[PDB]
């Protein structure tokens, strides 16, 4: 499995 | 052996018409199992591996979720990284990840991993303590800034050390006739003759699994590193590996020539001679 | 998957130390925690975030947090309570990712009474409004050791102990209010259902 | 950087004259990841060529597997057409069968 | 962070009802909360992200709406007096010392009949001459009586101007009739000011009741005035006696 999205903002680089 | 579960992330922007692409592909070990690619018509994550199958709906719904929020994400990385380096709209650019753990002794993270790159070069990665960033250049520094007052090394640690290791050993398990299972190379030696007097000897190892594998030629015992053409490793297509090894020899001499074969799934060490 | 806060109300004087109790329960390997404060205006407050693999202590000022994940508790120590800190303290816990929930324990209630340095019980009958028609029975200046009991009749109404805070006076002191339209309803058995301070004052 | 593919021109299995097999272009070590590949037999371009998931090793660079199943004969002639930003002319490498 | 329409409501068993929850920070997941006291915050209905909802802990009698990123709706169908609650939506992150990831809370009451509806009547208590000889303190009662429902906001104004020091009001309003589902309620508050405040003629006390009530859009067809959103004041001058 992928690295899921977190609850908040996915944060850009 | 030691076991490890990666994900291939590339987003690509181009010049011409069109949203930057996305591409995920996952592996354990050598074995991929995963897709997804942005491009489609409606993208969707596909099983590449027969073991990954059995899982549900929810299992797919819930990794599309993941990759297309990825997706659109890495549309605004991509303008970011464009304005850190002063470039203009005309080029295509490319970031890279590479992330995932790998399986310790005790069924717990021996270490993780999350690198990336752009264009081609180390941008930014995460340190062996998986709670601080080793920055490449002065932009990756904004990155590194950024994502240390938004505090993403804990929520990578969450998942390199959580979720990671969990589904690898899901993974192993089910998968287990096939990713716990070391498949030793076929192994023979033809011979052609290169010229009147001399004749090439190849070395050949098919059909193996994992990629990693050691062939040496000898003469005498004595190794001929200098005089070996030896090819990288490929791929089959049916996700085993090939790789041979050669040498050019005097005719009449090939009984002093002697290939050596290290590879996991043999248990004793191998060498083999021309048989005619 | 559970926050369990078994203490229901907490009453301490100011400068005392209090502890708010979380035990919880979790599948997940990784999670957080979050404290919040809920002061009697309403709205919910931001105390403190702790990630399962963080540290076992942390002080912010007067608020501390002992993190312990082999008995799974989280918590919660305020030093030198003061006035401030009334309110329902909520602690909760979270799965890491978009598709977890937050789930929240029952809350603990924080009652900070303040230090009545010279106390003054009395029960005073305050001049009504010659607009509508009540008469009210004020009990003020007590101890923070004295509890103010609901009234037995359905007709008078007993409100709870209130901490007035005369700022400019630096002085602090407790209320409750008592009323009723009925015949019977004098200030001197406004408050018999309560223990009340044996010199308490009642003017005639 | 810049960097041009590594080409290897190959079969699944063992080379047999009438039996079935897998013709293979492994095509790796290139940067950027977009590339041009044929595969060619006797001359001329091969319909419904598959490929693999695009990945990457170690150094970030890409690699690629085209491949199509085909059937050998003495006759036949096989080749991979290669064409990437780095290379000014397509690159041809030949189908041996002892390779 | 997040922001949440309307703060009060009133509504009739069997109406409609949409709570509006907004949130500008670009997060995937939000969550609807109703706080029942005792009960804390449970779960109605969370969204991982936009076009996916899912159940919480009490999802009966709700549906919910997340149609893009940034909104996520609670509603209620058919209004029954059990949903009488302080809703409350929320969006956790990374940064809550920075952002607010709960909204107001919006505070709503179903009641069986919009003529159970009624603002309070607001009287003012005079300080008695024997605490003021007693202390040289002089305390003044706020009472607020026989408002439905209990959405109310007190707030004392000494010569204009708004005061905190010396305040003290109930943290919930009072049951008037305990027995009853649709009791009216009862609050009291308190303003202490010295001896020699009170007995300045040129003072001026006033306690002011903010109520919430029915809106421009509810029927009214009744005798007595329509119980509107409205503030019900009571006053004071300062007295020498």
């Amino acid at each position: 499995l992928p690295e899921p999205l977190p609850q908040g903002q996915l944060t850009a680089y | 052996g030691s076991h490890s579960m990666r994900y291939f992330y590339t987003a690509m922007s181009r010049p011409g018409r069109g949203e930057p692409r996305f591409i995920a592909v996952g592996y354990v070990d050598d074995t991929q199992f995963v897709r997804f690619d942005s491009d489609a018509a409606s993208p969707r994550t596909e099983p590449r591996a027969p073991w990954i199958e059995q899982e549900g709906p929810e299992y797919w719904d819930r990794n599309t979720q993941i990759f297309k929020t990825n997706t659109q994400t890495y549309r605004e990385s991509l303008r970011n990284l464009r304005g850190y380096y002063n470039q203009s709209e005309a080029g295509s650019h490319i970031i890279q990840r590479m992330y995932g753990c790998d399986l310790g002794p005790d069924g717990r993270l021996l270490r993780g991993h999350d690198q990336s790159a752009y264009d081609g070069k180390d941008y930014i990665a995460l340190n062996e303590d998986l709670s601080s960033w080793t920055a490449a250049d002065t932009a990756a520094q904004i990155t590194q800034r950024k994502w240390e007052a938004a505090r993403v090394a804990e929520q990578r640690r969450a998942y390199l050390e959580g979720l990671c290791v969990e589904w690898l050993r899901r993974y192993l398990e089910n998968g287990k006739e096939t990713l716990q299972r070391a498949d030793p190379p076929k192994t023979h030696v033809t011979h052609h003759p290169v010229s009147d007097h001399e004749a090439t000897l190849r070395c050949w190892a098919l059909g193996f699994y994992p990629a990693e594998i050691t062939l040496t030629w000898q003469r005498d015992g004595e190794d001929q590193t200098q005089d070996t053409e030896l090819v990288e490793t490929r791929p089959a297509g049916d996700r085993t590996f090939q790789k041979w090894a050669a040498v050019v020899v005097p005719s009449g001499e090939e009984q002093r020539y002697t290939c050596h074969v290290q590879h996991e799934g043999l248990p004793k060490p191998l060498t083999l001679r021309w048989e005619p | 998957q559970k926050v369990t806060q078994a203490q229901t109300e907490i009453s301490v004087v100011e400068k005392e130390d209090v502890t708010l109790d979380c035990v919880y329960e979790t599948r997940d390997t990784t999670y957080y925690l979050f404290w919040y404060k809920q002061p009697p205006s309403g709205e919910l407050v931001f105390l403190i975030r702790r990630n399962s693999f963080d540290e076992q202590n942390e002080i912010s000022g007067r608020y501390s947090w002992n993190f312990q994940k082999s008995t799974s508790s989280f918590n919660f120590t305020i030093t030198a309570s003061q006035v401030v800190d009334s309110a329902v303290y909520f602690c909760a816990l979270s799965g890491f990712y978009n598709t977890d929930k937050l789930i929240f324990g029952t809350g603990t209630r924080l009652q900070v009474f303040p230090n009545i340095q010279n106390p003054d019980p009395a029960v005073y009958q305050l001049r009504d409004s010659k607009s509508s028609d009540k008469s009210v029975c004020l009990f003020t200046d007590f101890d923070s050791q004295t509890n103010v009991s609901q009234s037995k009749d359905s007709d008078v109404y007993i409100t709870d102990k209130c901490v007035l805070d005369m700022r400019s006076m630096d002085f602090k002191s407790n209320s409750a209010v008592a009323w009723s339209n009925k015949s019977d309803f004098a200030c001197a058995n406004a408050f018999n259902n309560s223990i009340i301070p044996e010199d308490t004052f009642f003017p005639s | 950087i810049q960097r041009t593919p590594k080409i290897q021109v190959y079969s699944r299995h063992p080379a047999e004259n009438g039996k079935s097999n897998f013709l293979n272009c492994y095509v790796s070590g290139f940067h950027p990841s977009d590339i041009e590949v044929d595969l060619l037999k006797n001359g001329e371009r091969i319909e419904k060529v598959e490929h693999s998931d695009l990945s990457f090793s170690k150094d970030w660079s890409f690699y690629l597997l085209y491949y199509t199943e085909f059937t050998p004969t003495e006759k036949d002639e096989y080749a991979c057409r290669v064409n990437h930003v780095t290379l000014s002319q397509p690159k041809i490498v030949k189908w041996d069968r002892d390779m | 962070g997040v922001t949440q329409t309307p703060k009060f409501q009133v509504l009739k068993t069997g109406q409609s009802m949409t709570l509006q929850c907004a949130q500008d920070m670009n997060h995937n997941s939000m969550y609807w909360y109703r706080q029942d006291p005792g009960m804390g915050l449970r779960l109605i209905y969370y969204s991982a992200s936009e076009g996916t909802t899912d159940k919480g802990e009490v999802p009966n009698g709700y549906n919910v709406s997340r149609l893009n990123k940034r909104e996520f709706s609670l509603r209620l169908e058919s209004a029954a007096p059990s949903q009488t609650s302080v809703y409350f939506c929320a969006s956790p992150g990374l940064a809550g010392e920075y952002e607010q990831y709960f909204g107001p809370g919006t505070r709503l009451t179903v009641t069986e009949d919009l003529k159970n509806v009624f603002p309070p009547e607001v009287a003012v208590f005079e300080p008695s001459e024997a605490e003021i000889s007693h202390t040289q303190k002089a305390t003044l009662v706020c009472l607020a009586t026989g408002f439905y429902p209990d959405h109310v906001e007190l707030s004392w104004w000494v010569n204009g101007k708004e005061v905190h020091s010396g305040v003290c009001t109930d943290p919930q309003p009072l049951k008037e009739q305990p027995a009853l589902n649709d009791s009216r309620y009862a609050l009291s508050s308190r303003l202490r000011v010295s001896a020699t405040f009170w007995q300045n003629p040129r003072n001026h006390f006033r306690c002011q009741v903010q109520f919430y009530g029915l809106s421009e859009n509810d029927e009214w067809t009744q005798d007595r005035a329509k119980p509107v959103t409205q503030i019900v004041s009571a006053e004071a001058w300062g007295r020498a006696d």
